[PDB]
């Protein structure tokens, strides 16, 4: 349990130092795949 | 030549925008691991509130008493872990806000520089040739 719970600590610091950077227009990018598989549904519904 | 220096100026800010991208990493690593601290005391106080439980089922008050007791100091360690992790999630945005900030003006500062120094020898060529030209010719034909 002390291995692994330090173990833990450093995934706790690991997610930290990820998530510090991360900050990027990849959100808005999924915002425009959303829209756009909104058009593939709009596309199904002029099918049917 | 102020060129050299302001190229140096800007390769010094790297320097320092990498330091300050380690203590991001850093303060995101502290703010994750007491986080992970506080988590895991909140699970041991729920087998000391099930001991607790237990020792109550078996009619043991004294045991349920002394299992509240490590109950109490679980959750007030836990709520000192949430008091730390709040000062290292407002120091790993105020060191991103400052890093933001930082990049920003750096690229500013170097794109300006750059469009005043093309300008700058485009008006000392103009002189230049003002110069050679203005001069030229008239003792040419007075010579002549």
């Amino acid at each position: 349990f002390e291995r692994m719970e330090n173990k833990v600590l450093d995934m706790e610091a690991t997610s930290q130092a990820a998530g510090e950077l991360a900050g990027f227009g990849i959100e808005n990018q999924f915002a425009q795949l959303e829209a756009s598989s909104g058009v593939e549904d709009e596309l199904a519904a002029l099918k049917a | 030549d102020p060129e050299k220096v302001l190229e140096q100026a800007v390769i010094d800010m790297q320097e320092d925008l990498v330091q300050l991208r380690q203590a991001v990493a850093r303060t995101i690593a502290e703010e994750k691991r007491t986080e992970q601290r506080l988590n895991q005391d909140t699970q041991e106080a729920k087998k000391w509130e099930d001991r607790a439980k237990l020792a109550l089922t078996n009619g043991e008050e004294n045991l349920a008493r002394e299992a509240l007791a490590r109950k109490k100091s679980l959750t007030d360690t836990a709520a000192a872990y949430q008091t730390q992790l709040a000062q290292q999630r407002t120091m790993s945005e105020n060191l991103r806000r400052n890093l933001a900030a930082l990049e920003a003006k750096i690229s500013e500062a170097k794109t300006k520089k750059n469009m005043l120094q093309a300008r700058a020898k485009a008006a000392k060529a103009n002189a230049e040739l003002q110069q050679t030209l203005g001069g030229l010719g008239t003792s040419s034909a007075t010579s002549a």
